[PDB]
Order: C-alpha cells, then sequence, then structure tokens
C-alpha cells in the first residue's frame, strides 16, 4: 500500500476531531455553542431537541453537538455517546440546588464503559455573578481529581463576555492531539 | 396407501401429478396451499396434512414439496419411504432438484412416475436398475428385478476390478452452556464405490467387539457398535447367526453399513469462549479453541461457528491462527482454519459494536457449531479386517478403503 | 492424493482366525 | 380522516403503505396482513366497501395491484373512491404513464406525493394542478 | 408480467 | 391451436403425431382442459412405437372419468395390447386396464386379466396382481364373479418372490375392504413359506411381507419364538418403515410370547438399538418415530427405560419434532433422569417459541407433578422463571405453580411469600385466576393477603366469570380464616357479586356464600375451608383396550393421529 | 453507496423467502457500517435503503439516529430523507421522536417554504401528546400567516393538535376567526374541515 495522499493531506492539515455538548438546561450551552461558531450572544429558546454544529480552528473542524439539560431528554444522552470522540460539560455554579444535579448527572455519565476515550472537559460557566465559585471550589465539590483514568481540564468561560474559550480550544486540541 | 403423489412449485402450481388410485379428485391440492399456509402461520405446520377426510402427506424438497394425497389410513410411513425414494430417483437421474427440469424432463418422468408406483404399491426403486427399462434418449425388463437379486445387474464387465471404500465418521458433540456434553454420539459411515466385473458376493470382515468375543479375540481395539444398519444387499439373515456379512456390492457407490454407538472419550475440539458484551455499548468474544485429538492427524477445513449478534455492526477480531470472517447473512463470526495441526491451540479475541436503541424483541443464542473435518483419523477404532470378493469366473480384486473424521452434530450450547 | 485420507487397501478375510 | 392507505399488489405484496393511527408494528403488519386477506378473499362484485374492525375499508384497485383505505363511520363512502381516483390521477400525471415497475422504484416520489396531497388522514390540496406544481418545485430545489 | 401496464390508461 | 393441433395429430406423419402428443401432455400437464380431444387421440392410439403408447395411456386414464362415452372405443385395443410379446408392453396394457375408471369397461376386461394371472414374466405377474385388485376395489362383485381370490391365494405360493409380495398386498388390501367374511388367513406353513421369501423380498415388498403377518394370531409360544428369532433380522435394515414394520409385528408378536422365557428379554434388548437408530433418521420421519415410541411407550416402558440422551431436543430440530421431543422426555421422565430433565427444560426456557416455552413449562410442571422427588427442583426452577421477568414464562410459572400447590400444597408455604410479590399486574386469565387460588387457599403465610386482593376486586364484576368465582372463593376463605381484617370486605364482595353480579352460576354462588355467612360463620371453616381429598391427575396413559388394538395399527395413519382406524376414515 | 435502483433489482433477483431475508441482512449489514461511521455523502441512498427494508417487513431499530441527525441537517434531500424516515418508522411508541421537538422548531421558522412544509406534514402525521403541547405556540404563529401554501398545513397541524389535545382547542379560537373568504379551494376546505373538528 501507499499513503502518499495521507502524507500530503496531513503536510496542510488533516484532522478535524468531534466534540461534545453536555449541561443542564439554561447553563449557556445554546449560548457557548452560538459565541463559538458565530460569534454573538445569540438568545435561544430551551433545548427541546438538540444542536448540531462544527467550529473551525486550527485547522481541525471541531464538530459540536449540544444537548439540553431537561429531565426527559438527560437520558437522552446515551445517543450521543455512540460514534463519539470528545465530551465538554458545563457546570451551572449559579445554581447551587442544582450542583448535586449537575454532579450527579456527570457521574452518571461518566459511568458507562463505552465512554471511555472522550476526555474529561469542564466548563465553568455562568462567570458574569458575584455568586459563581473559583476554579478549584467547583473542582473540589464535584471531585474531579477522583476520576482514575481522565484527562479533564477545568476552564472558566464567561457567557457575556467569553474570555477563556480560546484556552479551552486550545486545551481540547494539546490533549486530542499529541503532535507539534 | 396414497390417492394420488403430485409434485407442486414454491408458488403453489403443481408441477406433476400422477393419481394412482383415484379415490381422491384432483381439485383438492388447491386447498392444500391455503392449509400449509395457516398451519405454519399458526404453528400448526406439519409434515402431515388434513383436507378433510383426505390427509396430505409431504415434504419439502429443494424447490417444491412433494404432496401426495390419501383418504384411508395409508402407512405413512411407507408414503414418507415412497417419497424418499423418489426423490433419490430424482436426483440419480437428474444433476438438480428445481424446476427447471421438472417442466424439461416430463416424458421421462411421467414414464418413471407411472412404472416406479402402481395403485398406491410402489414396485421398482433401483435407480440403477431402472436406468435400464426407461431412458430419456423400449425393451423388456431387465431379470435383475424379477430375479432375487434386484441390486447387482448381471453381466456387468469392467476391465479392472477396483473397489473404493469410504469410512466417514460423523462426530457429534451436544455440548451444553454449563460445560458438560450431553449428546456425544459417533455414527460410522461405510460408503462403497464398488466397481469390478460380474456379481461378486462381497465378505466383509471388520474388527467387531462381538466379533471378537464370539471368536475369543475379545481382549484387542474392537468397535462396539450399538447400531449397526445394513444395506439391502446384506443379508440379515448371515448378520443375524454369526456376524457374517455376505452381501453382494452393486455397480456404482452405496451405503453398505452404518454403524451407530455412543461416544465416552474427550472432545477432538474443545472450545473456551467468553462473552464480554456491554449493554448497548461494545462485545468481547474471548474465544480459545483446543484441539483434544491426536498430533498426528490434522483437521483440513475447520470451520467453528461462532454466533455473533445478530445487530452488531464495525466488528475487528483479534484471533491467533486462521481466518476470521463475519457473515451477515448467518449473522454470526466463521472462525475459518484450512489446517489445524492436533493439539493446536487458537485464541481470538472478538470486538463489535452495537446499536444504542436496544432491539423489539429477542433473538435467541444460537449456539456455537465447529465444522473440523480431519482425514485418516478413525476415533472409533474400527479397523477393517477382510473383504471376502468372490466370484465365479475367478478375478483378483484391488480393494480400497480411506477413513475419514469430520464434525457432525457438533454445536456447543451458548450462555 | 485425495482430501479426507488416502485410500488404502483392503483385505480379504482375517487371516488369523482360520 | 383516512386511518390507513396500503398499496397491495395482487401477489400481495404491497407496494405503499400510510397509516394515520399510532399502532405497533407487529399490530400494524396483522392489521396489514388481515387487510390483504380480507381484500385478496373477495369477489369482484363486493360493491368495493368493507366494514373491518369498524373502519370503512375501501378497495378500488385500477390495474393489477390494488388499493385499501380505512375510513372512520363519519364522512361520505363516494369521497373516498373519488380522492383515491384523483391521487391516481395526479400521480399518473407526476410521472407519466404510471405502471408497477415505477411504483417500486419511484416509491419515495410517490410517499412525497402522497405527503404533499393528504396529510394526516385529511385532503390538503383540493385542486389537481396546484399540488403538480408545488410538487415539482419541491423537486427542482435539489 | 400484467405490472407494466398503466394505473389507470389515461 | 386447437384446430391445428387435432390436424397434427390426424396426420400420417410420426414426427408430427409425436410432437402433438407431446403438446397435448404438455396442455394438460400445464393445466389445460385437453378432454375435449380425447376422441381426436383415439384414432392415433395403435402405434408401434412405445413412447407415444404410454402418453396415449396416460392421456386415456386422466381423460377416462371425464369422457366415459368416449372411452368405448378402447377395448380392442387393449385386447389386442393384453398379447404384445413384449412383457413391458402387456404390463402397460395391464396397468392402463385397471387405471380406466370405467364401469362399462372393467366387464369386458374380466378375460385379459383371467388371460394375464398365469402369466410366466413375473413384471406380468405383478401387473396382473395389481390390475386384480384395482378391479375388486372398483367392483368387487365382478372380481368375486371372476373367482380371481383362488388365483390370488395360489399367487402367494408360486415363485418371484416380488410377485408374491404383490399378491400379497393386493390380497391384504382386498380383505381390508372385505367384511373380515372368507378371510384369506394362512396355516404355519403359509407364515413360513412367506418368511422365506421374506428375506428374497426387496424394500418395497419387504412392508407387503411383514404386514400379513400383522393379522395373524399366534397360537403357541414356539410359533412365536419362531416368528419372533425369523423377525429379528429385519432389525438391521437400511429402510426406516422395514424397521418399524418390523418392531411393530415384534410387538404385536410379544402379546403371546412368555416373559418368563429368555426370548422376551433379547427381544427387548434387541428392540432399543432400533428405536435408536431410528431416531436418527430424517426430520419427516421424526415425527412418525416419535409417535411410535409414544404408542410403544405406553405398552411397553421397560425397553427405553435408560433411553434419555437420545431424547434431547437439537438445536435445529423442527417445531414438530421439538414439541414430540417434549412429550417422549416426560413419558420417559423419572428420578434417575430427573436433574437431566430439569436442565433440558431450563435450557428449552431460554428458547423464542413462545408455544415451545409452553409445552416446555407444560413438560416441566407434568415433570414435577409425576415425580414427587423433584418437587423442590421444579419449585426452584419455576421460581428462577418467575425472577427471569418473561410475561409468557410468567404466566406459564403461574400456572405451574397452581396446578403444583394444589398436588402437594403441604411443603408449598414457603415460596408464598416469594409469589406475594411477583408483578401481579399479568391479565393473563389462566394466571390471575390461579394466583388468586393460590393466594386464597394459601392465605397463612402472607400477611397482606387482603391489601393484594383488594387490587383484583377494582373491576371483579367485568374481568371474567372464572376470575370473579376465583376472586369471590378466595374473599370468602380470606373471611373465614381471618374475618377481623377481612369483615368490610366479604360484605363488599357479597354487594357486588350479589347486586350488581349478573352471573348465574356467579350470582348463584355468592347467594350461596351469603347464606352460609349469615347463618352459621363457624360452621363455614369445616364446610368451604375444609381438607379437600386427594386430586387424581389426569393420566396420560391410553385405555388398554385402544392400546391393544392401537398395537396392530403400527405406522399408519391411525398411531400418528393417536386415534382409532374407524374415527379418522371417511 | 449503492443506489435504491440497485437494492430494489437485488431485492426482486431474489425468489425463496430465506434468500431474500440473506440478501437484505447483507444489505443491513452494509447500511450499518456506514451508519456507524457516520457518513454524511451517501446517507439518503442508505436511509432509503433502510426505509425500504423496514417496508419489506425487517427491522430498522438500529436505524434510528441515523434519522435524527440527518432530520437536524441542511440538504434538501437529507432533510426530506430523514422526514421520510420520522415519518414512517416514527411513532408515538416509538420514544425517540422527543428529540425530534427541537428539530421541528428549529425547521419551524426556516425561511424555505419547502423544509416547513415537510416539517408541518411530519409532524401532523406523528402528532404526539407532549410534542404538540411544546408546538402549539408554533403551529398558532403559522395559522395567521397569509400564505395560501402553507394557510392548509397550518389547519392541517392545527386540527391535528385539537385531536391529539382537546384542551388545546381554546388557542385556536382567534385565530381561525374571519378565514372563510379564502379564493384559494384548497384554504377554504381546511378552514372548513378545522371548524367542522372544532
Ligand atoms: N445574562 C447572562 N445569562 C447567561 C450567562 N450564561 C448563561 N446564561 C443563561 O443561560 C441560558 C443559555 O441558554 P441557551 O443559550 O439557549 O442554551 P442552554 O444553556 O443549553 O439552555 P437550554 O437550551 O435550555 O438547554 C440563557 O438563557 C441565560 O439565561 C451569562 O453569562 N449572562
Ligand atoms: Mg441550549
Amino acid at each position: 500500500g501507499n499513503i502518499f495522499a495521507n502524507l500530503f493531506k496531513g503536510l496542510f492539515g488533516k484532522k478535524e476531531m468531534r466534540i461534545l455538548m453536555v449541561g443542564l438546561d439554561a447553563a449557556g450551552k445554546t449560548t457557548i455553542l452560538y459565541k463559538l461558531k458565530l460569534g454573538e450572544i445569540v438568545t435561544t429558546i430551551p433545548t427541546i431537541g438538540f444542536n448540531v454544529e462544527t467550529v473551525e480552528y486550527k485547522n481541525i473542524s471541531f464538530t459540536v453537538w449540544d444537548v439540553g439539560g431537561q429531565d426527559k431528554i438527560r437520558p437522552l444522552w446515551r445517543h450521543y455517546f455512540q460514534n463519539t470522540q470528545g465530551l465538554i460539560f458545563v457546570v451551572d455554579s449559579n445554581d447551587r440546588e442544582r450542583v448535586n444535579e449537575a454532579r450527579e448527572e456527570l457521574m452518571r455519565m461518566l459511568a458507562e464503559d463505552e465512554l471511555r476515550d472522550a476526555v474529561l472537559l469542564v466548563f465553568a460557566n455562568k462567570q458574569d455573578l458575584p455568586n459563581a465559585m473559583n476554579a478549584a471550589e467547583i473542582t473540589d465539590k464535584l471531585g474531579l481529581h477522583s476520576l482514575r483514568h481522565r484527562n479533564w481540564y477545568i476552564q472558566a468561560t464567561c457567557a457575556t463576555s467569553g474570555d477563556g474559550l480560546y484556552e479551552g480550544l486550545d486545551w481540547l486540541s494539546n490533549q486530542l492531539r499529541n503532535q507539534k | 396407501s396414497a390417492s394420488a403423489v403430485y409434485v407442486l412449485d414454491l408458488k403453489g402450481k403443481v408441477l406433476i401429478c400422477r393419481n394412482y388410485r383415484g379415490d381422491v379428485d384432483m381439485s383438492e391440492v388447491e386447498h392444500f396451499m391455503p392449509i400449509l399456509m395457516e398451519k405454519e402461520e399458526e404453528g400448526m405446520l406439519s409434515p402431515i396434512l388434513a383436507h378433510g377426510g383426505v390427509r396430505f402427506m409431504w415434504i419439502k424438497h429443494n424447490n417444491l414439496y412433494l404432496v401426495a394425497t390419501s383418504k384411508k389410513n395409508a402407512c405413512v410411513s411407507l408414503v414418507f419411504s415412497f417419497l424418499y425414494k423418489v426423490v433419490q430417483v430424482f436426483s440419480e437421474y437428474f444433476k438438480e432438484l428445481e424446476e427447471e427440469s421438472i417442466r424439461d424432463n416430463f416424458v421421462i418422468i411421467y414414464e418413471l412416475l407411472d412404472e416406479l408406483m402402481d395403485f398406491g404399491y410402489p414396485q421398482t426403486t433401483d435407480s440403477k436398475i431402472l436406468q435400464e427399462y426407461i431412458t430419456q434418449e423400449a425393451p423388456r425388463p431387465p431379470a435383475t428385478v424379477t430375479n432375487a437379486v434386484s441390486w447387482r445387474s448381471e453381466g456387468i464387465k469392467y476391465r479392472k476390478n477396483e473397489v473404493f471404500l469410504d469410512v466417514i465418521e460423523a462426530v457429534n458433540l451436544l455440548v451444553s452452556a454449563n460445560g458438560n456434553v450431553l449428546r456425544s454420539e459417533i455414527v460410522g459411515s461405510i460408503k462403497m464405490r464398488v466397481f469390478l466385473s460380474g456379481m461378486p458376493e462381497l465378505r466383509l470382515g471388520l474388527n467387531d467387539k462381538v466379533l471378537f468375543d464370539n471368536t475369543g479375540r475379545g481382549k484387542s481395539k474392537s468397535v462396539e457398535l450399538e447400531d449397526v444398519k445394513f444395506h439391502q444387499c446384506v443379508r440379515l439373515s448371515r448378520f443375524e447367526n454369526d456376524r457374517t456379512i455376505s452381501f453382494i456390492p452393486p455397480d456404482g457407490e452405496f451405503e453398505l453399513m452404518s454403524y451407530r454407538l455412543n461416544t465416552h472419550v474427550k472432545p477432538l475440539i474443545w472450545i473456551e469462549s467468553v462473552i464480554e458484551k456491554h449493554s448497548h455499548s461494545r462485545i468481547e468474544y474471548m474465544v480459545k479453541a483446543k484441539s483434544q485429538f491426536k498430533r498426528r492427524s490434522t483437521a483440513n477445513n475447520v470451520e467453528i461457528h461462532i454466533p455473533v449478534p445478530n445487530d452488531a455492526d464495525s466488528p475487528k477480531f483479534k484471533t491467533t491462527v486462521g481466518s476470521v470472517k463475519w457473515v451477515p447473512e448467518n449473522s454470526e463470526i466463521v472462525w475459518s482454519v484450512k489446517s489445524f495441526p492436533g493439539g493446536k491451540e487458537y485464541l481470538m479475541r472478538a470486538h463489535f459494536g452495537l446499536p444504542s436503541v436496544e432491539a423489539e424483541d429477542k433473538e435467541g443464542k444460537p449456539p456455537i457449531s465447529v465444522k473440523f473435518e480431519i482425514p485418516y483419523f478413525t476415533t472409533s477404532g474400527i479397523q477393517v479386517r477382510y473383504l471376502k470378493i468372490i466370484e465365479k469366473s475367478g478375478y483378483q480384486a484391488l480393494p480400497w478403503v480411506r477413513y475419514i473424521t469430520q464434525n457432525g452434530d457438533y454445536q456447543l450450547r451458548t450462555q | 492424493d485425495r482430501k479426507g485420507g488416502s485410500y488404502s487397501q483392503a483385505a480379504g478375510s482375517d487371516s488369523a482366525q482360520s | 380522516m383516512i386511518h390507513f392507505i396500503l398499496l397491495f399488489s395482487r401477489q400481495g405484496k404491497l407496494r405503499l403503505q400510510k397509516w394515520y393511527i399510532t399502532l405497533p408494528d407487529k399490530e400494524r403488519k396483522k392489521i396489514t396482513r388481515e387487510i390483504v386477506q380480507i381484500i385478496l378473499s373477495r369477489g369482484h362484485r363486493t360493491s368495493s366497501f368493507v366494514d373491518w374492525k369498524e373502519l370503512k375499508l375501501v378497495y378500488k384497485r385500477y390495474a393489477s395491484l390494488y388499493f385499501c383505505c380505512a375510513i372512520e363511520n363519519q364522512d361520505n363512502e363516494l369521497l373516498t373512491l373519488e380522492i383515491v381516483h384523483r391521487y391516481v390521477e395526479l400521480l399518473d400525471k407526476y410521472f407519466g404513464n404510471v405502471c408497477e415497475l415505477d411504483i417500486i422504484f419511484n416509491f419515495e416520489k410517490a410517499y412525497f406525493i402522497l405527503d404533499e396531497f393528504i396529510i394526516g388522514g385529511e385532503i390538503q390540496e383540493t385542486s389537481k394542478k396546484i399540488a403538480v406544481k408545488a410538487i415539482e418545485d419541491s423537486d427542482m430545489l435539489q | 408480467k400484467g405490472e407494466n401496464t398503466s394505473l389507470l390508461h389515461p | 391451436e386447437i384446430f391445428e393441433l387435432k390436424a397434427e395429430l390426424n396426420s400420417d406423419k410420426k414426427e408430427k403425431k409425436k410432437e402433438a402428443v407431446k403438446k397435448v401432455i404438455a396442455s394438460m400437464t400445464v393445466g389445460k382442459d385437453v378432454s375435449a380431444l380425447f376422441p381426436d387421440v383415439v384414432n392415433c392410439m395403435q402405434t408401434d412405437n412405445l413412447e407415444l403408447k404410454k402418453l396415449v395411456y396416460l392421456y386415456l386414464m386422466n381423460y377416462a372419468k371425464s369422457q366415459p362415452d368416449m372411452a368405448i372405443m378402447a377395448v380392442n385395443t387393449f385386447v389386442k395390447d393384453c398379447e404384445d410379446p413384449n412383457p413391458l408392453i402387456r404390463a402397460l396394457a395391464v396397468r392402463t386396464m385397471g387405471c380406466i375408471r370405467v364401469d362399462k369397461i372393467t366387464e369386458y376386461l374380466c378375460e385379459p386379466l383371467r388371460k394375464c394371472l398365469k402369466d410366466e414374466d413375473p413384471y406380468v405377474r405383478k401387473t396382473a396382481a395389481v390390475c386384480v385388485a384395482k378391479l375388486h376395489d372398483i367392483n368387487a362383485q365382478l372380481v368375486e364373479d371372476q373367482g380371481f381370490l383362488d388365483t390370488l391365494k395360489d399367487l402367494i405360493s408360486d415363485s418371484n418372490p416380488m410377485v408374491v409380495a404383490n399378491a400379497v398386498a393386493a390380497l391384504s388390501e382386498i380383505a381390508e375392504s372385505h367384511p373380515s367374511s372368507n378371510l384369506l388367513d394362512l396355516n404355519p406353513q403359509s407364515i413360513n413359506k412367506l418368511l422365506t421369501a421374506l428375506n428374497e423380498c426387496t424394500e418395497w415388498g419387504q412392508i407387503f411381507i411383514l404386514d400379513c403377518l400383522a393379522n395373524y394370531m399366534p397360537k403357541d409360544d414356539r410359533e412365536a419364538q419362531s416368528i419372533c428369532e425369523r423377525v429379528t433380522p429385519r432389525l438391521s435394515h437400511a429402510n426406516s418403515a422395514v424397521v418399524l414394520s418390523a418392531v411393530k409385528v415384534l410387538m404385536k408378536f410379544m402379546e403371546m410370547l412368555s416373559k418368563d422365557l429368555d426370548y422376551y428379554g433379547t427381544l427387548l434388548k434387541k428392540l432399543a438399538p432400533p428405536l435408536v437408530t431410528l431416531l436418527s433418521a430424517e426430520p419427516e420421519l421424526q415425527y412418525v418415530a416419535l409417535r411410535n415410541i409414544n404408542l410403544i411407550v405406553q405398552k411397553r416402558p421397560e425397553i427405553l427405560k435408560h433411553e434419555m440422551k437420545v431424547f434431547f431436543v437439537k438445536y435445529n430440530d423442527p417445531i414438530y419434532v421439538k414439541l414430540e421431543k417434549l412429550d417422549i422426555m416426560i413419558r420417559l421422565a423419572s428420578q434417575a433422569n430427573i436433574a437431566q430433565v430439569l436442565a433440558e427444560l431450563r435450557e428449552y426456557a431460554t428458547e423464542v417459541d413462545v408455544d415451545f416455552v409452553r409445552k416446555a413449562v407444560r413438560a416441566i410442571g407434568r415433570c414435577a407433578i409425576k415425580v414427587e422427588q423433584s418437587a423442590e427442583r421444579c419449585v426452584s426452577t419455576l421460581l428462577d422463571l418467575i425472577q427471569t421477568k418473561v410475561n409468557y414464562v410468567v404466566q406459564e410459572a403461574i400456572v405451574v405453580i397452581k396446578d403444583i400447590f394444589r398436588k402437594y400444597p403441604n411443603k408449598y408455604e414457603s415460596v408464598i411469600a416469594t409469589l406475594c410479590e411477583n408483578l401481579d399486574s399479568l391479565d393473563e386469565p389462566e394466571a390471575r385466576a390461579a394466583m388468586i387460588w393460590i393466594v386464597g387457599e394459601y392465605a397463612e403465610r402472607i400477611d397482606n393477603a387482603d391489601e393484594l386482593l383488594e387490587s383484583f376486586l377494582e373491576g371483579f364484576h367485568d374481568k371474567s366469570t372464572q376470575v370473579q368465582l376465583q376472586l369471590l372463593t378466595a374473599i370468602v376463605k380470606l373471611f373465614l380464616k381471618k374475618p377481623t381484617e377481612t369483615q368490610e370486605l366479604v360484605q363488599q364482595v357479597l354487594s357486588l357479586a350479589t347486586q350488581d353480579s349478573d352471573n348465574p352460576d356467579l350470582r348463584d354462588r355468592g347467594y350461596i356464600y351469603w347464606r352460609l355467612l349469615s347463618t352459621d360463620p363457624v360452621a363455614a371453616k369445616e364446610v368451604v375451608l375444609a381438607e379437600k381429598p386427594l386430586i387424581s391427575e389426569e393420566t396420560d396413559l391410553i385405555e388398554p383396550t385402544l392400546l391393544d388394538e392401537l398395537i396392530c395399527y403400527i405406522g399408519t395413519l391411525a398411531s400418528v393421529y393417536h386415534k382409532p382406524p374407524s374415527a379418522f376414515v371417511e | 453507496p449503492i443506489r435504491l435502483r440497485e437494492l430494489i433489482r437485488t431485492i426482486r433477483t431474489a425468489r425463496t423467502q430465506a434468500e431474500e431475508r440473506e440478501m437484505i441482512q447483507k444489505e443491513c449489514a452494509a447500511i450499518r457500517s456506514s451508519f456507524r461511521e457516520e457518513d454524511n455523502t451517501y446517507r439518503c441512498r442508505n436511509v432509503a435503503k433502510l426505509l425500504y427494508m423496514h417496508m419489506l417487513g425487517y427491522p430498522a431499530h438500529f436505524g434510528q439516529l441515523e434519522c435524527l441527525k440527518l432530520i437536524a441537517s441542511q440538504k434538501f434531500t437529507d432533510k426530506r430523507i430523514g422526514y421520510l424516515g420520522a415519518m414512517l418508522l416514527l411513532d408515538e411508541r416509538q420514544d425517540v421522536h422527543l428529540l425530534m421537538t427541537n428539530c421541528i422548531k428549529n425547521d419551524l421558522n426556516h425561511s424555505t417554504q419547502f423544509v416547513q412544509g415537510l416539517a408541518l406534514c411530519t409532524l401532523g402525521c406523528m402528532g404526539s401528546s407532549e410534542m404538540c403541547r411544546d408546538l402549539a405556540g408554533e403551529v398558532e404563529k403559522l395559522l395567521k400567516t397569509s400564505n395560501s401554501y402553507l394557510r392548509k398545513k397550518a389547519a392541517l397541524c392545527a386540527v391535528h393538535v385539537i385531536r391529539k389535545v382537546p384542551e388545546l382547542m381554546e388557542m385556536f379560537l382567534p385565530a381561525t376567526k374571519n378565514l372563510l373568504n379564502e379564493k384559494n379551494h384548497g384554504v377554504l376546505h381546511t378552514s372548513v374541515v378545522l371548524l367542522t373538528e372544532m
């Protein structure tokens, strides 16, 4: 066999990769996806179904599949676990009562043997109110250090501002890609 | 006591019909197809049907079901035997069993049907003998049918006298899912292709346990065949008296005797398979095959059928030896091995996907079947002692025989 | 040759049994 | 409203199916088999109307392949026949000499035409040319 | 055959 | 077409005549009513070529009843062909004469039949033997007048073993339709002569030769011993029917044999290997073999006592064979192979056949009822099946438990707690009624019996008659045993089944229960909650008179259906 | 990616029921292999083959997520294939049509007159007790539009919602008022049907 075509494609960039968008309802998932794809804060109704989009950055097409946090849609996340390479979780620090539910949902989703190659991606959403905690208090409460064989990275992004999205994208690219 | 033997088609069309007694109207065949459809759709389908006072007992062939109408309390076993004989005759005359020959060989088919059975009572069933009276391309009937010897046509002359034997073994193992083998029986098959000059009277002699005990040699390896089914040429009285296998071999290939005894030895192939099937996520097949047969024997064309998931897709096979292919038509992993040396150990690690959505209905657990066929291996240990070929003229025969070992009902119950 | 075991010549009778 | 519409051939094979009632797959298959057996076990002078399970099952096949419908006992019977004739004429005009061979190969086009014509068991366009123009425009979109 | 025939023959 | 075919058939060229005959045969075989051209083909009948003669004879046989009047123009041709030097031509003519369903034609064929009766050709002798039987079946009076019975009797005592077998079969067929008057039975010399030609008979003639002995009744053990010794070699026949016929003959002869002698033991030992060999036949013959085994199982169950491994149902076994395998195992079920039977039933419960699953559940229940040594194992298997969470399996387990409780309820109190919460939402009438009956009769180990019956009383007036009766009986039993927790429940049940219940039997039962409650509640304990006697299980063994009659009818339709021959023929 | 015509010819070439089942399984194996790779180019052919197999009497449970993925696509052919799959193999008892509500809402505001009409037809054909509850607000918006080709679809959707949800008829009273003067025969027929249903 010959791999000249593959080498030529890789000389200018061939890898695209995938990504997932999960989190509770009203957690900034749709707004975050709109900012990543378009670059504006688009106001959307609650995600009854799901949103699928792609992000072109660093020569990698980061396809994002937004998933809502509805009670009837929480168990529907197993459909997206098939043919999925990435997983990004958006936390809601503005909902103290919903923090426990979000942690339980993350533990339930992380307790699947099929979803093992998807690295952890914790997004500090709703980083605009004074009630939001730091990048370690939320992680300490969720116990992200207790995930054996899991590569998790905590990143805080402000929905109104958009700061830290580039850092999160760079971290995801560095975790997915093991080349120069 | 069949009333009319008819041959149907897959669309319900009667390819050929031949009434023998006429006690049943020919229009009753129309209700046979709807009756069969109702029985199959309600689970009541059986080889013997019943259209009111007339029963339609027949079997399904390669392309058509040979339905034979009957009205009285006729021998259903006799009808089945006649149907089997007719199927064998058709196979001998026509190399294929399909509708292509039914509509093309009607001239000879009608003559064969008329000559075979009269008034519901068959009289002639030997294909070799029948080929001398009815041809598709008429002289007086041969004296063999009228004579006592209806399986050895006289006047046969050949340049050489060579008889080829075939001791075919069938290793049938019924292994339960718990790891224990329930039905482990081996059935011998002595098929011989006799090609000599004249009508020799074969004097078969083997190393039977009963014969060794009677003669006093019951100390060496003797085959303890529970059931021995001799052919028509073999004289039942001679075998009943002193185990004398005396019979006249025919011209061509035929089954002389069929041994069948239980097996209490270790299996030739031991398969250790594991199923790491995740709940709608993935599946693992830790299949290990251990060959318990002798190292001097090689199992040519080893085909261990591993039933994979019906909805499984994107499968990956991590084996050691042998080609592993998944057949979507069969919905199983075919562990195909060309040559398997005795004592070999093959380890396989399967990995296939599964849809997230669960199936609507269960599909069951098909058993794992091995298709090993190791030639020149006599598991039962029965060896042919002598073959007394005697001819009135006097000639030196050159008999030949081969032993072939294969797997019969060698299926492994799944967990 | 032939698959399934080469054909072997057969004897005429049990010479050791008379 | 039409409970279901099934296009079944004379040999029993179904070339089209459109049921407006949410029924189980096994139940739907059993109902289709029963409808085929009833229609296939009916003469040419049965009035083309069958009351199966309290459903006005009207059968009117213009060729070897027959047609079936499931109309509730609340509307006229000739209306179903008129709608079936209009649908057949529209399909013939859209296709052009519609035969059995084109139905199997162009089943998607027939399904799209049926969806654009009747939705939910009720009619969507009474005219015969406006629906054809809309179907042509939708097909030309690519 | 009987299938190539038109549904209405118009 | 028709005119062209007639013109071709009315031509003087044999090349076109053969093509026309082939086309006519194809049209009839293709499904064309060619009976209108029968008189046209009548002219082209006397032909030297044998190929066209066979087609003409077949057309005449198939076009004989349709146009009997047009068939009057063939008697001379048949008479001429009955004296052809070629034996094949004579045999074909004889077969065609007997196949012609003409009432006015068989009268003139008596002379050719008499001439061919003493034919030297064995094929001619067989053809005449078949034609005589055909004429007797068509016209018994004509056959009796022709005096062919004497010729048939002497046929068995002549050479040509195939011809002798054919004559014996024809005589058996004639006597089968005969009223038993002037039977063709023969003395021991005739039986010995037939046995002498039995070894020279073919596969088809072997059945005819062995069927003759099925009607004869031996009178001495020496004769029976000789018959058994002669039929012993028939057990090693490649033909399945020949083996079955030999087995039936041996079973019939065993009715006169003495079990004290060693012949009975040898026959019993030599019959099991034959059954084992027959069990490896074709799937079509598997059902016949199973039916024969079941028929002989109820007569001599000591022969196949150790035959249990061969009764295991195969994965590729047919449904008609899989169902019969369960019946065979149940008939051969014993405490020796109780564990093997339970293991086989446990494996059969994981299949996908709902009918197969029900049959397996019924077989497991029958085995548990028949043998009390495996009652605990059967109960454990039923509990595991119920825990399997299968609706059909759950109903089958409920039915099996209800059947077992009425049979062996003394030590059935350990399963009431497990069955108290076993998904009682199932609406199967055979399962809900069984559960209600078990709760009512076993309302001692469950402390929430009243609470469980509350859910079943919501639709008692519209559930079912049997279900309503079972619920009423359970409520009455609970009130009699524990009236403190069921005082209002009994009144509610009486009001619902007596005021809102329109069932005649149900209304009468409710009125009787109310009267008993209002008359003497104390006496209801000894009247309603009394110790019922032992339940007489329905024995699966057939009546000895039917078994003796079914013994002779072996290999026929009356044996597969397990029905008398006169109860199924029309 | 085998064409629909090629698959139809292959199916017609099979005579025996066992042979037809084997061919169907062989085609479904390739279809499932293509689906497991997340194919997006020849998805239309695979969807058509799966629909044909399901209509022919074969299971199509594994081809459920593919229809949902294709429904939210942008290609017109892919959207039509997804809508057809949802209408055929999707029902109220399927339990996988809940996620289709978001796709319908996204396609309900599409500028194209064919995508919105196809979504409305699919919603009317497979109306659920919960989909109509979350889709009542969008249905009433289209009912007040002046689109003649969309007025009939809106009327049919409203009738289907009322049939599925009899308690939602109160929200349609102010929308159908003064709608009996439609010149188009289809619009008038839809209005008459809606009034009769109400
Ligand atoms: N003003 C403001 N609101 C935010 C911010 N971050 C998150 N939100 C809230 O998060 C919600 C984001 O919802 P969407 O953009 O539609 O997507 P989602 O987070 O997945 O919500 P669902 O669709 O219901 O699942 C908005 O409605 C906001 O109320 C923020 O930084 N500023
Ligand atoms: Mg959102």
